[PDB]
């Protein structure tokens, strides 16, 4: 069937492709050539891997359909999701809700990860009978399918029972040490044949087992879900809504040291993660100027930037920079450059598509495609791929043919072939 | 704190007792006049007498502006204040630019209160009131005292108490066997549970059983809070812990950060004056370190004028590494750092220097002892030739993917063919700009 | 519940480590919003005086032949926040 | 004082929201907020997957007699 | 121990220094030289001390360094207490909870005082016995009585119920000193006259005592309460006003509701029961207005209730804000003509010498007279502030070899470690390509 | 009485024919000017036309607002006048065109006639009746009666704290309750109650009051789109929940004109149109002018008069455009111009003399010339505020009278615009920027 997951431009991709000595293979793993780029992105993977070190930064720099998304990508699947990867593009971090500095922060703290483990004693078991005298003092009556027991009730445990609305049947859960209790269900006997049932009821089996049972909680959160959760009373539904605000900087340390507690006592352990910032040309000088900073914290992850921009102007300024980022921020960081592709790599590259589209194509129409691909663009031929591959199963073809490439380039049009019928027709196209 | 971050080998100022600075001390190589410099303001700082005096760290980047800051800040100590700030943080969608800094400077003023806490702690063993022989209005019974028998886990003791706490008693529902707690400063009694020697197994209450108080009955400790004047303003500014409708209201309401007024701030400045006054609380003015000064506009600048002139301001540390740069939010205005003229009259300009090769070698020693990383002769040579074209941070950051390049290859230490390896690897700035240039019209804008 | 504040949360008793940590003095340092109402209440006696110009009760939605059931719903939630909300707005009561 | 603005409309206008329940499928089979602060992680992966009923478990229940009635409590 | 408030920039004014003709000394109360500007300011501070002429404006003008924020200062303390001063700058009315225009008359109205004065009647004596009776069970009428004791006099009081309940609120005992308010009924406790009974435990260590009040037990005293017009606006705009007073978040206030209290504190004027103290505004740096917020000052001038305001600016001929216009000081022609201009000139040798004495007193430094010399010259060559920087700077330097009087070597050590602003220009042009950006 | 810019004008100084006086009511030249003023307020006292503007054109000092003041004291103090400044427009609250109708209906006021409905008197009976209601008895000087209140009623009482022997006062159309204080009559059994006392009501326990209340359009907009009348708690969650102004609809204001007409027709409601006055009118932007147009073409609208001092100048909002006074000729085109000119010599010593008449000042006639000299150069507003300080000068030395040697030591401390200007362009080096 169809997922909600489908073939995209980096579908193949399922990581670098190196071996046990980050040599990069020729044709591994779904990627092909930008050898020493997959080399330096298997070192920079390892660094990530080791976690020692904080704040350090990364470039991926080149032209562009030279594979930096595609590089990206691969480190992204090449690290565990155990690991947080928090992949944004540069104009999200411009809210209307909240900094460009805070979008930062909490971009940075998503992608440190806070594993939690909390073992804890419970009561579990099916309610047989709640006796409350004149609710002051009573019993309560719990079993098992192996056991049964009665306990004595104090007032708040009453209070507690009657808000829940707890009766017979139900089958419940007690934690010793703070007395809430949450309803896993009922039992069902022959008298609850209902024919409606309410929206939150459901039936199930009498625990087994003993009435007494510790409770393991192991789950990964992040940083700036923390601080959502602390931020206001009810802020949990902010990791919902998104309308977390302005996070204030003092809760922000409580929590940090509350998490070096939690690490000291063994009851957490730290993921330090990955923020890939695609197309960072788009961030303004006052982001570049806080990343110069933030990456110098000790709770700062590993910073993955691509750009595919020359020497251009910065956003928010007049001065032209290599990367259309200040030159105090390149210092901070390794720039690791992508090659362009042969008419060889080029060809792989096509083969690799063609493999997870399940398109067959003649060795002819590969050399056309690829032909076409050197003088337009890779991305160009990608598509024509698909296009191709509907116009021959539209005369009930098999096999993609020279014809069908040639009839897809003569229906759909490059940047160039369009710029010039463009230019043919200039005065018919509006605000030259 | 675990985790090496890019000044974690800053443990201080390297100055020698009469304040010269040594050539490599505390994680310091060179910089002498700035560590000196420094030094004097960290003696400024502990002279607790000036406000609003303000310090600019001028020079090129990576020179060591940001790690003299914290340099300054590990001299101080954690009792004395130090809040760090980016100019780019004045920007908010939720106050100005002026309450944003107003803010900043009331994080750095800080206040430490000592105060003794004494309590009587205990398991209520008798609860027997002192008549008196004679009942004054001739009907009933008059009482004197009341007396509670508390006891703990290493003695017992009796306290003969006012009558009135009768009524506390009454309200707390304390009876004998119950585990409560008596505070000297108010008089009141709270019931903290009850002991669990008198609970069973079959009971299920959750925090109504506690266990017996260990120690003595009388405990009374000397209490020290930090707090600073920002914590104090924005406490009572959106309070927290009423039941009226303002405080349910700033319960459901998204929190978002308001102009605190003057007038809360004076009535936080005479009640801190006050607890000074008498005794309770001894003021901690910190810093204040503003880095990257050059992105606040000049609204903002102006505003710091104000702001340091003022006489309860902090000490500000301001950092540089602009040129004769066009101050933001003005229209082709240049001044030498990127500040105008008058705020730079009103700043004492530390000029921080380049380093020569020894002093990056030394660097560069230093950061690998405190990243773990073992560095050949011949290795720390080519890494310092290699920093001498490029830069410091660009040497500093290969030492990591060398070393692991290193262990990868099975070597405990960094040769020279791994940062050969490391260098072809990743391009600095300087050899991607050239790429750049060389082939312009393939990239994009 | 009270993060970062000079306000220490509901300590149980002196077993408790935050028992130690905060001061009284800090407490006294802030106020709620009963304590400020309490300070201002001369304040509030002599100069709270402006009055709308009109005043009206707020707009009516009429339809022939209504869902029967928004009426009751809209009732049910107006008594239940009333009956929740209305205790605490007592102290507002001499500003209203 | 002035009397309130009494606006009238179409009683149909007033439904144009509303949805017969034969008409519309249950949101609260993709309900995750709402499950926020009512259900644990402990019912979700342990408890559920281990006490799920079975259709053979729920027709043997309802086929089979009431259960005997509960002894009465004996000090003993 | 040292308080909030520390040595700052105008820490040592105290006052303009004027005599009674404001005729300028030489050097009192801090200020220094500055003739004809402080003979102005105490003018301006005269017209300010009468209280008759609303929405005078005066311009403080002059070069970086020569006294305009002193002069205020100056202006501000000799002022005192009572008459409101209310000092922001010109940054400050960019808001984003508010307009310019609203932001610019809640300064305004933060600078006129309403005073209101009422005769209250009030019992203040020492607690020798109280006696409350409540019923056991249920409700029921408490029945009670106090007895309060002066030096000369002892009254027996028989005390109602809401009396009650207020003196078991604020739990009064016997020796506590005790404020009661007929009118409100409220209890105010100032103080024990003795001890407690010893044979008591938990009640911590007795603090001082209080001597009893003398004369009569229930005296009048006349109550003073004083509030501006923008803490009436604040709390008469919405019932959470009050909240409002301190959190600041009042949004933009209704004109009807400002225009409702002027009407009603005109009123009150007139039938006696309050009087207006009018205030101070100085915004400094009024150059970072734009031309609509000097538009707006420019009508909000004529208004009954506005202040004396004072600016401040050391531009020359300049673009406004906002504007593509230059005019002298950043200010349109038609607010220049609504105000007059004081200016500032430029201190001499011997005015420095005296600026930097003032301040080493200030700063409790000694200092030798060659120092003194040397430190003047600084002081002509680069700034007068950079003089003071380095007063303080010698200061620690000195303390820390273990010296008493600050020599000409301690002087010369600052200026070696810290820089002025032209020697790190020309050390930044040395190294011009080292720098960002141009 | 504090004195201000204005408060020596006390009316336009015109005759019965319409002509103006040269020197009456605080008026000294304008003579055209002022009988164009009086034409404006003969039509806003005619109630027929709407909608029309008027441009005071003219340099600063020339009295525009002089004149527009002058205006509103020959209105009277019942017809409305709304000043407001070009710059409060541009409000973080709501949009401009909001502002600029909000500012429209302020203008058009309306006097109403309503009856209030008062239950006044002593409590000696306060019966619940189970939602619980009431039955109260209240008794006066004239009789007694007991009534029947509704639970909100009771909710009020309670909140008041009133209970059987306190003087209350019930307004029966708000529901306000106010317990004004225990009887005078138990003041006497105590020493000590903490209680404020009240002699018993005299007049009788129900009254009805008819009373004339004056209000506005826009009051009534406000009162319709952020209700406070109902007393229900949705009214104080919507009050504290959201405090800011909202842009009031077209629809709202079409019920408040239905219900206005309502009440004129029935007879119990009058109608006064009223002015608005916008006085930096080129602080405006080019929306806001567009928005204009429609709202002076508008029925509805008040009489509007505009002041502007700029020349040919470029319209805010637009980039390069300039009209003659920052105003688009499409607005021009609708508003009637007034010009003043510049004044003499001898008006500019008139208006010094009859400012320091308002000040409370003696000059004399040696100082006067003085003054009026240093105004000829310089300007008119620069000489007048040279009084107040001129005269302190005096009394500090005892003269109860300005001499001219007072007038040159204040002359000599205080500079005007020219020569700062002066002083800045001979020293431009060594002032910032
Ligand atoms: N080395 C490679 N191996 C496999 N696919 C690649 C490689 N380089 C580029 N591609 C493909 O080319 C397309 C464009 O490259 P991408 O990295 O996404 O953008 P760019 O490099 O232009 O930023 C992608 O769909 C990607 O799958
Ligand atoms: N004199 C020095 N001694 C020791 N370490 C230094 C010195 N100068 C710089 N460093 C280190 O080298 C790195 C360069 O950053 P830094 O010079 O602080 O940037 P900036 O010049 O912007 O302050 C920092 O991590 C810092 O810890
Ligand atoms: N005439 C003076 N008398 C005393 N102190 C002065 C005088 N002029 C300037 N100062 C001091 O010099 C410092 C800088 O002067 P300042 O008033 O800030 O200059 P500006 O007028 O540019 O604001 C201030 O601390 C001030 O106290
Ligand atoms: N014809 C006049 N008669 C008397 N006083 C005048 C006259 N014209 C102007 N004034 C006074 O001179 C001052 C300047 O008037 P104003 O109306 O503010 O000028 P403009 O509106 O042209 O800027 C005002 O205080 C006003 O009272
Ligand atoms: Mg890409
Ligand atoms: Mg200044």
């Amino acid at each position: 069937v169809t997922r909600i997951e489908r073939i995209g431009a980096h579908s193949h991709i399922r990581g670098l492709g190196l071996d046990d000595a980050l040599e990069p293979r020729q044709a591994s793993q779904g990627m092909v050539g930008q050898l020493a780029a997959r080399r330096a992105a298997g070192v920079v993977l390892e660094m990530i891997r080791e976690g020692k070190i904080a704040g350090r930064a990364v470039l991926i720099a080149g032209q562009p359909g030279t594979g930096k998304t595609a590089i990206a990508m691969g480190m992204a699947q090449a690290l565990g999701p155990d690991t947080p990867f928090t992949a944004i593009a540069g104009s999200e971090i411009f809210s209307l809700e909240m900094s460009k500095t805070e979008a930062l922060t909490q971009a940075f703290r998503r992608s440190i990860g806070v594993r939690i483990k909390e073992e804890t004693e419970i009561i579990e078991g099916e309610v047989v009978e709640i006796q409350i005298d004149r609710s002051k003092v009573g019993k309560l009556t719990l079993k098992t399918t192996e056991m049964e027991t009665i306990y004595d009730l104090g007032t708040k445990m009453i209070e507690s029972l009657t808000k829940d609305k707890v009766q017979a049947g139900d089958v419940i859960t007690i934690d010793k040490a703070t007395g809430k209790i949450s309803k896993l269900g009922r039992s069902f006997t022959r008298a609850r044949d209902y024919d409606a049932m309410g929206s939150q009821t459901k039936f199930v089996q009498c625990p087994d087992g003993e009435l007494q049972k510790r409770k393991e909680v192991v789950h990964t959160v992040s940083l700036h879900e923390i601080d959502v959760i602390n931020s206001r009373t009810q802020g949990f539904l902010a990791l919902f809504s998104g309308d977390t605000g302005e996070i204030k900087s003092e809760v922000r340390e409580q929590i940090n040291a509350k998490v070096a507690e939690w690490r000291e006592e063994g009851k957490a352990e730290i993921i330090p993660g990955v923020l890939f910032i695609d197309e960072v040309h788009m961030l303004d000088i006052e982001s570049f100027s806080f990343l110069n900073r933030a990456l110098e914290s000790d709770m700062a992850p590993v910073l993955i930037m691509a750009t595919n921009r020359g020497i251009t102007r910065i956003r928010g300024t007049s001065y032209q920079s290599p990367h259309g980022i200040p030159i105090d921020l390149l210092d901070r960081l390794l720039i690791v450059s992508t090659t362009p592709y042969s008419e060889k790599d080029t060809k792989q590259i096509l083969r690799i598509r063609c493999e997870e589209e399940d398109v067959e194509m003649s060795e002819d129409a590969y050399t056309v495609l690829t032909r076409i691909g050197l003088e337009t663009s890779l991305r160009y031929a990608i598509q024509l791929i698909t296009a191709a591959s509907l116009v021959c199963r539209k005369r009930k073809g098999t096999e993609v043919q020279v014809d069908d490439i040639k009839r897809v380039y003569s229906l759909f049009l490059d940047e160039s072939r369009s710029t010039q019928y463009m230019k043919e027709y200039q005065d018919a196209f509006l605000f030259n | 704190t675990q985790r090496i971050a890019s000044h974690s080998h800053v443990k201080g100022l390297g100055l020698d007792e009469s304040g010269l600075a040594k050539q490599a001390a505390s994680g310091l190589v060179g910089q002498e006049n700035a560590r000196e410099a420094c030094g004097v303001i960290v003696e400024l700082i502990k002279s607790k007498k000036m406000a609003g005096r303000a310090v600019l760290l001028a020079g090129p980047p990576g020179t060591g502006k940001t790690a003299l800051a914290l340099a300054i800040a590990q001299e101080l100590g954690s009792k004395v204040p130090f809040c760090p700030m980016v100019g780019s943080e004045v920007y908010s969608t939720e106050i100005k630019k002026t309450e944003v800094l107003m803010e900043n400077f009331r994080r750095a003023i800080g206040l430490r209160i000592k105060e003794t806490k004494e309590v009587y702690e205990g398991e209520v063993t008798e609860l027997t009131p002192c008549e008196t022989e004679n009942p004054m209005g001739g009907y009933g019974k008059t009482i004197s005292h009341v007396i509670i028998g508390l006891k703990t886990a290493k003695g017992t003791k009796q306290l003969k108490l006012d009558p009135s706490i009768f009524e506390s008693l009454q309200k707390e529902r304390v009876e004998a066997g119950d585990v409560i707690y008596i505070e000297a400063n108010s008089g009141a009694v709270k019931r903290q549970g009850r002991c669990d020697t008198y609970a069973t197994e079959f009971d299920l209450e959750a925090e109504e059983y506690v266990p017996l108080p260990k120690g003595d009955v009388h405990k009374k400790k000397e209490i020290i809070q930090d707090v600073t004047l920002h914590d104090l303003d924005v406490a009572n500014a959106r309070p927290q812990g009423g039941q009226d409708i303002l405080s349910m209201m700033g319960q459901l309401m998204k929190p978002k950060k308001t102009e605190i007024t003057d007038k809360l701030r004076g009535e936080i400045n005479k009640v801190v004056n006050k607890y000074i006054d008498q005794g309770i609380a001894e003021l901690v003015p910190g810093v204040l370190f503003v880095d990257e000064v050059h992105m606040l506009d000049i609204e903002c600048f102006t505003y710091l004028h104000r702001a340091l002139e003022s006489s309860i301001a902090p000490i500000v540390i301001f950092a540089s590494n602009r040129g004769n740069c066009v101050i933001r939010g003005t229209e082709d205005i240049t001044s030498p750092h990127g500040i105008p003229l008058d705020l730079l009259d009103r700043v004492m300009i530390i000029r921080t220097m380049l380093y020569t090769p020894q002093e990056m070698k030394q660097i560069i020693k230093i950061r690998a002892q405190t990243e773990g990383i073992n560095i050949s002769e011949e290795a720390l040579n080519h890494l310092g030739e290699i920093g001498t074209k490029t830069t410091l941070r660009y040497s500093v950051q290969l030492l990591t993917p060398a070393n692991l390049l290193a262990k990868i290859n099975g070597k405990d230490s960094i040769e020279k063919e791994h940062v050969e390896e490391i260098s072809e690897l990743f391009y600095d700035a300087k050899s991607s700009a050239k790429i750049l240039a060389d082939q312009q019209d393939k990239y994009m804008k | 519940q009270p993060v970062a504040s000079p306000i220490g949360p509901r300590s149980p008793g002196p077993s408790h480590p935050t028992f130690w940590t905060y001061t009284e003095a800090a407490h006294r340092a802030v106020l709620f919003p009963q304590q400020r109402l309490d300070q201002l209440s001369e304040i509030i006696e002599r100069f709270i005086f402006v009055m709308p110009p009109v005043e009206a009760p707020p707009p009516s939605l009429h339809a022939c032949h209504p869902p029967p059931w928004l009426a009751p719903r809209q009732a049910a939630f107006q008594e239940q926040l009333a009956s929740e909300l209305w205790p605490r707005a007592r102290p507002l009561h001499r500003i209203v | 004082i002035t009397p309130g603005i009494c606006f009238s409309t179409a009683s149909l206008v007033l439904r144009a929201t509303d949805v017969h329940p034969l008409q519309r499928i249950d949101m609260g089979r993709f309900d995750l907020i709402g499950l926020e602060g009512r259900v644990s992680r402990y019912e979700a992966d342990t408890f559920l997957p281990r006490h799920r009923l079975s259709r053979r478990v729920l027709l043997e229940v309802a086929t089979a007699p009431d259960p005997p009635p509960r002894p009465k409590p004996v000090k003993m």
